[PDB]
RNA sequence: UUGUUUUCACUUUCUCCCCGCACUAAUGUGGGGAAAACUGGCUUUAUUUCUUCAAUUAUUUUUUUUGCUGAGGA
RNA sequence: CCUAUUAGCUGGUUAUUUUCGAAAGAUCUCUCAGGAUCGCUGGAGUUGAUUAAUAUAAUUUUACCAGGUAGAGAUAAUGAU
RNA sequence: AUUUCACUCAUAUUAAAUAAAAUAACUCCAAGUGGGCCAUUUUUGGUAAGCAGAACUGGCGAUGAGGGAUGCUCCUAACGCUUGGAUAAGGUGCCUAAAUAUUCGCUCAUGAGAUCCCAUAAAAGGUGUUGGUUCAUAUGAACUAGCCCUGAAAAUGGAUGGCGCUAAAGCGGA
RNA sequence: CCUUCGAUGUCGGCUCUUCCUAUCAUUGGGACGCAGAAGUCUCAAAGUGUCGGAUUGUUCACCCGCUAAUAGGGAACGUGAGCUGGGUUUAGACCGUCGUGAGACAGGUUAGUUUUACCCUACUGAUGAAUUUUAUUAUAUAUAUACAUAUAGUA
RNA sequence: UGCGAAGCUAAGUCUGUUGGAUAAUGGCUGAACGCCUCUUAAGCCAGAAACCAUGCUGAUUAAACAAUACUAUCUUUUUUGUUUGCUAAUGUAAAAGAGAAAUUAUAUAUGUACCGGUACAUAAAUAAUCCUAUCACCUUUUUCGUGGCUAGCUGUGAGCUAGGCAAUAGUUCUUUAACAACAAAAAAGAGCACAAACUGUAGACGACUUU
C-alpha cells in the first residue's frame, strides 16, 4: 500500500481545462471533450496559474497506481486532442475489385461499396464529432479525424471490421482497409 | 422501529443487506414503505448480476410452470423476493411481517410527502470499496425484462422538480423562523434568555 | 432411455391454455407503436365475416412461373357498416402499466350502443346512459384538458351498427381504437371532430395494405387428442382404443406435464393472423363493387342466392386476400401492421 | 404447567392421554405405557405425549389434600360418620352417589352437627 | 564463552545556507550541507490534588443497582 | 374320522408405576433361520464388610522379567539385487 | 517339612501412590441372547465399494436432549418433575436466540467461497494478485506457497440448508 | 447384495413428452499441412432439426436410398389399469447332445388367457362463489390530503 | 347402386416479425512493465438459430385492479350504547407526541448569482438534531391573525393585564384516554340480474352467443 503516488500532466498553451469531481471538461480550437473519471478513487487537482495537473492516489496496490496512470495518459490525449485533432489515416488495399468509399451524410456516415465485389453495401457510422474525410495527396488513402481520440479509433476500428473478409484465407486475401499512420494535423 | 410507518429511501442501499435489516424489523412488527426500489444496488458487476438472474429465471417447474418459481423482475418485486427469503413466511407471523412490507417503484401518492429514511449499514457507499463492481437493480431488471424504466427515470425526475420547489419554500419558512427568533430573543426575560442561550437555543 | 427416432412435438406450446376465448368480439392485445410524425388515424376496425369467394388477379413476381399469368385465390369478405364513434379514453403509463384518466362520451349514445350495457333489454327501462347524456359540455372541456396534460396514450371508443347488417343481433360490438398520430393535442383535435359520426373503412385502411385480422376461431367443442394436436393414431390393434396418446409422461417426474396433448377444447379460441392483404375496400353506394375493369358487368358482391349462413351485404366491405378465423356472422377485428 | 393454590403444589393439571388416543376412537384416552419397538411416545422424542413418572408425585404431605386442605372420605352411612367427630378438620365427607334421598338428608344433617364439611350437599337437592 | 574496552551509526526542527529556483501530495518540496539543544535522553536536588502513581499477579476489604428462592415449623 | 396331526417357520400374545437390566462371543451340534452348554442379566439367599480398614482395583509407581510389531539393516546371516 | 514354645517385625497414616475399595465374595434358581452394525486407530482380500474379513476401544442396537439445515452411529452430553443461574458443542446479517462486534491480513471468480463425519475433485498450467527464498546485474532471472483462475461435461428445476453476502454475512488468525 | 419375495408386471417395437451436451447439421467465430472448393481441429451455442426402407423378436447390427444432417444420451436400462406379445420365462410337442432313467440344456423349433380406474392427486378442458389488518403509483379545488380514500349490485 | 347440397374435413387454400443487451470472437483507448499489451487492470466498440423484450395465447395464473354506465338510499351532527337460530349492537398483529417530504455524491455535495463552466456562500458525530407539549376553567383590559355574514358582529387560535378560583378519595395494581365498525334514539338532506320461450356465431352438462 503505497501512501502516496502521484503524477503531472502538463496543460498545453491554448487550454480551457475545467475539472470538477472527476468529470473533465477541456475546451480548445478543435472540440469541447468531456470524459468522466468517477469509477476509480483519485484527486485529480488542477493549477490554473501555472500549468499542469496533479492526479494523486492515496494508498492502493500497483493496481491503483496503473489506473492513476492510465488516467494521465488519457488527460494528456484530450489535451492533444483540443489542440490538434487526431488523425488516424486508413489505406485500403484491394487485390482485383477496387473499393467505392462513398462519405455521405455531413463527412460522417461512409457507405463502402465493391468489397471483393459482391454489390452490396457497407454502412459505418461515425461516433459523435469524428469527420472522415477522403485523401487530397494519394489515391486510396482515408482520414478519420476529431478530438477524442477514443472515438476517432473506434470509427477507425468500425470501419475496419465492416471491410474484413469473411470464410476464406486470411493470409492469401489481404483485401480491407487498414489504420496505416495515427497522427495530428 | 417504535415509528408507525418508516418510509426507507432504497437509492444506494446493497440489496441483501437492506434486505436483512428490513426483514428484521418486520418481524419485530413495523410497517415499511420500501420507495424507490430501481435505484438498488447489488454487489456483483453486471453481468455477473444478470447470470444469476438468468439462472434463476431457468429454474421453473418441468411440470407446469404456472405454479413454481415465479420470477418477479419489477424491481421492487425482487426486493420484496429478497425480504420474504428472509421470513419465516411459510407461518402466520412471518406472513404478516410480509404483508406488512410495501414496496414502490419511484415514488407515489403519499410516499412522497413522508420523510425518507436511509440504512446506513447497508449503504453502498459505507460497504463496497470503490474499486468493487456494482450494479444498479433498475438496470439489471431491464436488462431481464422489466421495461418501465425510462418512464419510471421520467417520473422521478418531474418528482425532483417538485420537491426542488417545495424545499425553495421550506427553506424561505425556515429563514423566516430564524430571523422571528433573532427578533424575539430581545423581547423575552433576560434570565430565561440567558438559560436558552447556555443550552443552545 | 431416449426416444429411438426424433420428431417435433405436435401442438404448439405457444397457444396454450387451448381454453374458450372469452369474447367473440376478438381483443386487439397491442396497438402499433406510436410514430409521432405521421398524422392521427385509427388504427383498427370491426367487421363482420360474410362468407369466401374467389378471384382472379393478374401477378407481376417477375422471376416466378407464375409471371405475367392470371390467377385464381380465395379471399374473404368482411361486411364493413360504418364503426360509430362513441366516446375517447385516456390512458397514462405507469410502472403498473396503462391506468385509464377518464372516458369522455358523445351527447347522443345509440340505442344499439346501449343495448351493449343490458342482458334483458326488452325487460329493462333503458335508463343508460341518461344521466351521463345530459351532463354540461364545460365538464367535458375540462376532462379534455386534462388528458391533453397527461394522459400519453388516446382510445377512442366505437362500435359496430349491427342493425345495418343480417345478423340477429340488435347489440353493438363496442371496442376500442387506439389513435397514434404526432402531438396528443392534435390526437384530440382529430377525436372531437370526429366524435359523434361515423368511421367507414376508407378512414381507417387502403387498397393493398397489408392487415392483421384478429377474430375467434370456429368452435368444435371438446375434441379428442388426435383432432386437436393431430397425434397419430395408434394402430387397429390397440385393446382400449386407438385415437389417444400412448404415453402421457415418463414415470419420473411423477405428474402428467403441462407440455403433454390431451382431450378438450378446440376452436373458438382467439387468434391474430398476420399480413392478410386487402384486395379491395367495397362501397355501399355502388352498384359495380364486384365489377371490374376486366368484367365490366354490374355486380354487387353478394354470390346468386347470398352468403350461406349469412346473408346480403348491402354495405362497404372488405376483400382481404385469403382466409380468416372464425365463422360466417364473427366479428372480426382488423388492425394495422 | 405448576399450579400452586397455597401450599398444595401439583406439578401437572394436565392428564396423560394415550398415545393416539386422539387419533383412533377405539385407543381410549386412560394412560396405557406404549410399549412396541419405534413408538416415540416411549423414546420420548420432543413434540409427542408425556409419559407419566414418578418425578411428577405430589408433596408426601399434602397428597391427597383436596383444595380444602381436607382428605376425602366417602360415607354410606351415619355409623361411618362417627370417625370424624375427632377430625372434622382434618377429613370431608362425600356421600356415596348410591345413598338414597331421605338418608342423605340424614347425614347432612348430621354432618351440620358435627362441623364436618359435605363436598357434595346438594345431591338431589 | 561471558563480562569489558574502543569504532560511527542512530534525535529533533515552524532554525540556517547552497543547488533545483515553486521543482512538492503538503500552509512547501527533491538533493547536498550546516546550526542548535526549544524536542528527546541522561545526570542531579527537592516536589506528587498542575498531572502521575499503570498493567499483571499475590493478599485483602467493601460497594452501586439488582433477578429468582423461602423448604421447614425443632 | 385318526386330528386341536406336525411346523427349528410367519403372524399375534390384553392394566399401571417403581426397581435392576442384557446379548448379538465362545464350544459342540446332518450345525449355519434351531438347540444345548459357557458368558453377559435378574431375583433369592448366605457369609462378609459396616473399625475412612483389610479383602479388592480394566489405575499408577518401585523393582523385576517376557517380547521380536513399528522402526532399522543390507559392505551381519538367509533370500533378492 | 510339619508342630509347640520363644524372642519381635512399619500400623493410626495404614510395610509405594490413589480409590462413592465390602455396591464385596460365594451359592442357588431362572430369563433373555447366541442374524449384529458403525466410528477413530491398526489391518487382510479386492481397482474399489455405504464390499467381504479381523484387532483395540468406544458407540449404535436399547437412547432421548443440544448442535451438525436434514440423518440409528459425528460433536456436546446421556434423561425423575420444576424455578433460577452459568456453560458445553456450536454459533451471533436475516430466516434463528446471540456481533451488520472489534482487530490484522488475503481473496473478485463471464458457473467465487463458506466449517469434522459430509455428501467429491486431480495431474498440469496461470506476465491473476499476495507474500517469500535464492541469485545476478532497480531492472532481469529462477524458484516457492497463499488465495483466486483454468483444467471442471449429464440428463425434473435447484440448492454454502434458504435468502443473500464482496469496507463479507468468504478464507486464515487474534 | 442396502432396498423390495403377504409380487415395484420381467425384452423389443409402437406411441408420447421432457431433459442432457460429451454439437451430426444449421447461426456466429478461431486454427490449418486454409489459394478456391471441399474438409479437418476448435470456441460460444441444446434455438431448429436428426428421415424412408430391406433382413432380424430384437437392443445392437448391416446394407439400399434420400437428406442440411441422417450426433450421442437420460428420464424406475422413460413409457403393458397405453398398446403389442415377436422374444425370454409355465403346462402340449419336435430335433440335437447329455443322462441307465425320470429328466437336463445360460442349444435349436413350433403352439400358447395381457384383469380393474368409478378413488386422491397430476394434467386437459368446464363452471364458479367468496375475498376490510385488506388494498392503493394518486385523487381533490398553484395549495391540500395516507390523522386519507374504498358503499355494494348489475353490465 | 347413382348423384348428392349444407356442415364438417386434407391429401386442398392462406399466414408465420425486429429491437435491446450480450456470449464466442475480433477490435479501441490504455496502464501495470520509460516500450508493448483487447483488460491476462479501470474504461469502451462491433458481435450469435442463444438470452431478454417486441409480437402472439391465457391471465379465479393477480383471492389483483382501473375507468365508465345505471341503480338500491346517502352525507353531516348530536345522544345513549355494543357490561324461533337470532331480530339492539364489537372488533382491532398493535395510540399514548406512534411529530419530522429537498436533492446528491461518497477521493465530496448542495444552494445562490452569472455564462455543463466560473465566483461566492453553506453542510460535513448530518434524528448526538429540530419541531411540538403542561401556562386548567374564570371576571377584568386590550392586542394581533384566520374563517363566516352585510367598517361592524359572531367563532376559533395566540399574547399581555387583574382576581384567587378546583383539584384532596387515605401507598401503586391498565394512565378505562386510540382507531375503526356497528345499534337504537331523535334532528338535517334525496332498478337490474336469473329464469322462461327464442337463438346457434356455442355446446357433454354448465357456460358462451343472441332475441
Ligand atoms: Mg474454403
Ligand atoms: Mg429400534
Ligand atoms: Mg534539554
Ligand atoms: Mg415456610
Ligand atoms: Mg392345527
Ligand atoms: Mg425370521
Ligand atoms: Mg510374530
Ligand atoms: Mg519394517
Ligand atoms: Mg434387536
Ligand atoms: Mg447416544
Ligand atoms: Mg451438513
Ligand atoms: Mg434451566
Ligand atoms: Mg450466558
Ligand atoms: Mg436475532
Ligand atoms: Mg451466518
Ligand atoms: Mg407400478
Ligand atoms: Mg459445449
Ligand atoms: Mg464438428
Ligand atoms: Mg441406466
Ligand atoms: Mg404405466
Ligand atoms: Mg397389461
Ligand atoms: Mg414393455
Ligand atoms: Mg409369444
Ligand atoms: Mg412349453
Ligand atoms: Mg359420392
Ligand atoms: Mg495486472
Amino acid at each position: 500500500k503505497t501512501i502516496v503516488s502521484t503524477q503531472k500532466v502538463l496543460i498545453p498553451e491554448g487550454v480551457k481545462v475545467a475539472i470538477n469531481a472527476r468529470k473533465v471538461t477541456v475546451s480548445g480550437k478543435y472540440g469541447t471533450l468531456r470524459r468522466s473519471f468517477r469509477h476509480l478513487p483519485i484527486d485529480i487537482r488542477l493549477n490554473k496559474l501555472k500549468k499542469y495537473i496533479k492526479v494523486v492516489m492515496w494508498f492502493g496496490v500497483p493496481d491503483s497506481l496503473a489506473c492513476i496512470r492510465t488516467v494521465c495518459t488519457h488527460l494528456k490525449n484530450m489535451f492533444t486532442g483540443v489542440t490538434k485533432k487526431f488523425l488516424y489515416k486508413m489505406r485500403l488495399v484491394h487485390a482485383h475489385f477496387p473499393i467505392n468509399s462513398n462519405i455521405v451524410d455531413n463527412n460522417t456516415r461512409i457507405e463502402i461499396r465493391n468489397y471483393l465485389g459482391e454489390k452490396s453495401v457497407r454502412f459505418v457510422k461515425a461516433l459523435p464529432g469524428v469527420v472522415i474525410e477522403k485523401s487530397p495527396n494519394v489515391k486510396d488513402e482515408i482520414y478519420v479525424s476529431g478530438a477524442d481520440i477514443e472515438n476517432v479509433s473506434l470509427t477507425a476500428a468500425l470501419i475496419h471490421q465492416s471491410v474484413l473478409c469473411r470464410n476464406k484465407d486470411i493470409r492469401k486475401f489481404l483485401d480491407g482497409i487498414y489504420v496505416s499512420e495515427v497522427t495530428t494535423v | 422501529m417504535y415509528k408507525k410507518e418508516y418510509v426507507i429511501d432504497c437509492k444506494g442501499h446493497l440489496l441483501g443487506r437492506l434486505a436483512s435489516l428490513i426483514a428484521k424489523e418486520l418481524l419485530n412488527g413495523q410497517r415499511i414503505v420500501a420507495v424507490r426500489c430501481e435505484d438498488i444496488n447489488i454487489s456483483g458487476s453486471l453481468y455477473r448480476n444478470k447470470l444469476k438472474y438468468q439462472e434463476f429465471l431457468r429454474l421453473r417447474t418441468n411440470t407446469n410452470p404456472k405454479k413454481g418459481p415465479l420470477h418477479l423482475r419489477e424491481p421492487s418485486k425482487i426486493l420484496w423476493r429478497c425480504v420474504r427469503g428472509m421470513l419465516p413466511h411459510k407461518t402466520y407471523k412471518g406472513q404478516l411481517a410480509l404483508k406488512k412490507l410495501k414496496v414502490c417503484v419511484g415514488m407515489p401518492y403519499p410516499y412522497d410527502k413522508k420523510k425518507k429514511y436511509v440504512l446506513p449499514s447497508a449503504l453502498r457507499a459505507f460497504r463496497l470499496k470503490k474499486h468493487r463492481r456494482y450494479c444498479r437493480l433498475g438496470t439489471l431488471s431491464s436488462r431481464v425484462g422489466w421495461n418501465y424504466d425510462t418512464l419510471v427515470k421520467k417520473n422521478e425526475v418531474l418528482r425532483k422538480q417538485v420537491s426542488k420547489a417545495y424545499y425553495k419554500k421550506k427553506v424561505n419558512n425556515l429563514n423566516e423562523k430564524k430571523e422571528i427568533k433573532t427578533e424575539a430573543l430581545n423581547l423575552i426575560n433576560p434570565e430565561q434568555r440567558q438559560v436558552l442561550e447556555n443550552f443552545g437555543y | 432411455s431416449h426416444r429411438k427416432f426424433e420428431r417435433p412435438r405436435h401442438g404448439s406450446l405457444g397457444f396454450l391454455p387451448r381454453k374458450r376465448c372469452k369474447r367473440l368480439r376478438g381483443k386487439i392485445r397491442s396497438f402499433p407503436k406510436d410514430d409521432k410524425e405521421k398524422p392521427p388515424h385509427f388504427t383498427a376496425f370491426m367487421g363482420y365475416k360474410a362468407g369466401m369467394t374467389h378471384i382472379v388477379r393478374e401477378v407481376d413476381k417477375p422471376g416466378s412461373k407464375l409471371h405475367k399469368k392470371e390467377i385464381v385465390e380465395a379471399c374473404t369478405i368482411i361486411e364493413c357498416a360504418p364503426m360509430v364513434v362513441v366516446g375517447i379514453v385516456g390512458y397514462r403509463e405507469t410502472p403498473k402499466g396503462l391506468r385509464i384518466l377518464s372516458t369522455v362520451w358523445a351527447n347522443h349514445v345509440s340505442d344499439e350502443f346501449r343495448r351493449r350495457y343490458y342482458k334483458n333489454w326488452y325487460k329493462s327501462e333503458k335508463k343508460a346512459f341518461t344521466k351521463s347524456l345530459n351532463v354540461p359540455e364545460a365538464t367535458k372541456n375540462c376532462l379534455l384538458k386534462r388528458i391533453e396534460k397527461y394522459c400519453t396514450v388516446l382510445r377512442a371508443i366505437c362500435h359496430t351498427q349491427p342493425s345495418k347488417t343480417p345478423l340477429r343481433m340488435k347489440k353493438a360490438h363496442i371496442m376500442e381504437v387506439q389513435i397514434n398520430g404526432g402531438s396528443m393535442k392534435e390526437k384530440l383535435e382529430f377525436v372531437k371532430e370526429m366524435l359523434e359520426k361515423n368511421l367507414p373503412v376508407s378512414t381507417v385502411f387502403n387498397p393493398n395494405e397489408m392487415i392483421d385480422v384478429i377474430s375467434v376461431t370456429k368452435g368444435h367443442g371438446t375434441k379428442g387428442v388426435v383432432s386437436r394436436y393431430g397425434v397419430k393414431r395408434l394402430p387397429r390393434k390397440t385393446h382400449r382404443g386407438l385415437r389417444k396418446v400412448a404415453c402421457i409422461g415418463a414415470w419420473h417426474p411423477a405428474r402428467v406435464q403441462f407440455q403433454i396433448p390431451r382431450h378438450g377444447q378446440k376452436g373458438y379460441f382467439h387468434r391474430t393472423e398476420r399480413n392478410k392483404k386487402i384486395y379491395r375496400i367495397g362501397l355501399k353506394t355502388d352498384k359495380n363493387s364486384a365489377s371490374t375493369d376486366a368484367d365490366i358487368t354490374e355486380k354487387k358482391i353478394t354470390p346468386m342466392g347470398g352468403f350461406p349462413h349469412y346473408g346480403v351485404v348491402n354495405e362497404d366491405f372488405l376483400l382481404l386476400k385469403g382466409c380468416v378465423a372464425g365463422t360466417k356472422k364473427r366479428p372480426i377485428t382488423l388492425r394495422k401492421n | 404447567a405448576v399450579k400452586k393454590v397455597g401450599k398444595i403444589i401439583k406439578k401437572r393439571t394436565k392428564k396423560f392421554t394415550r398415545f393416539q388416543s386422539n387419533r383412533f376412537m377405539r385407543v381410549k384416552p386412560a394412560w396405557r405405557k406404549p410399549r412396541g419397538i419405534d413408538c416415540r411416545v416411549r423414546r420420548r422424542y420432543k413434540g409427542t405425549n408425556l409419559m407419566p413418572s414418578i418425578g411428577y408425585g405430589s408433596n408426601k404431605k399434602t397428597k391427597f389434600l383436596l383444595p380444602n386442605n381436607k382428605y376425602k372420605y366417602v360415607v354410606k352411612n351415619v355409623k361411618e360418620m362417627e370417625p370424624l367427630i375427632m377430625n372434622h378438620t382434618k377429613y370431608c365427607v362425600q356421600i356415596a352417589h348410591n345413598v338414597s334421598s331421605k338418608k342423605r338428608k340424614q347425614i347432612i344433617e348430621r354432618a351440620k352437627q358435627m362441623n364436618v364439611s359435605v363436598i357434595n350437599a346438594k345431591a338431589r337437592l
